[PDB]
Formats: structure tokens, sequence, C-alpha cells
């Protein structure tokens, strides 16, 4: 929190669950959000919504 | 990959062509007022002798 360690846990005390695993070495065991993959599409959506709203 | 996608040419015409300096600060007047989402619904007023747009 605020880029300082406020707590620590063993494998016994905390679960981690990931749906979209990767073998990629630099993935470092983290997942992969569809929000990351689709981010361009979400931005394009937001822009087209703002465009249509800005008529009014 | 290689084409000209250019929609058309905006022909502005008067007794003589603008200097390059005049034309580049007209480009600044244009982009600061009309580009992107920020400019998206504004209309320029221009008082040239004649204005034409050629569809290519």
């Amino acid at each position: 929190v605020d880029k300082r360690v406020v707590a620590s846990f063993t494998s016994r005390e905390l679960a981690m669950g990931i749906r979209n695993p990767r073998t990629e070495l630099s993935s470092s065991g983290y997942g992969l959000s569809e929000v990351e993959i689709a981010m361009k599409e979400f931005i394009a959506y937001n822009n087209t919504e703002s465009f249509n709203d800005r008529f009014f | 990959s290689h084409g000209g996608t250019t929609r058309g040419i905006l022909q502005i015409r008067s007794d003589q062509q603008q200097s390059q300096h005049a034309l580049e600060n007209f480009k600044r007047e244009w982009k600061s007022s009309l580009s992107g989402i920020n400019g998206s619904w504004q209309i320029p007023v221009v008082m040239a002798d004649d204005i034409k747009f050629v569809n290519m």
C-alpha cells in the first residue's frame, strides 16, 4: 500500500487464482486481463460515445 | 499499405496564394480549434473569395 509493504503471507495464509496463465518467462506468474487485451476497443467505444453525446 | 487514402482537396482561392508562414499558422488556427474529439462539432468560418472541396 502506497508502495510500502504493510503485510506478508505464506502460501498457507493467502490464495492466488488466475484464469489466463502464461508460460512466458516475463509474465512472472501473473494473469492476463481481457481489459488489457481489449483496451483499444474500450477506448474506441468511449470515443464514439463521447462523439455521439457531444452533438448535444 | 501503399495507397493514397486522401479524401479530397480543400481548394481555397484568392488573388494570391498565402505565404508558407501564413499557411502554417492557419494550420495552427485550424488544429487548435477543430482537431480530434475536442474540436469535433465546431465549424470554421472562413471568408476567402471562394472555397471548394474536390472529392478524390
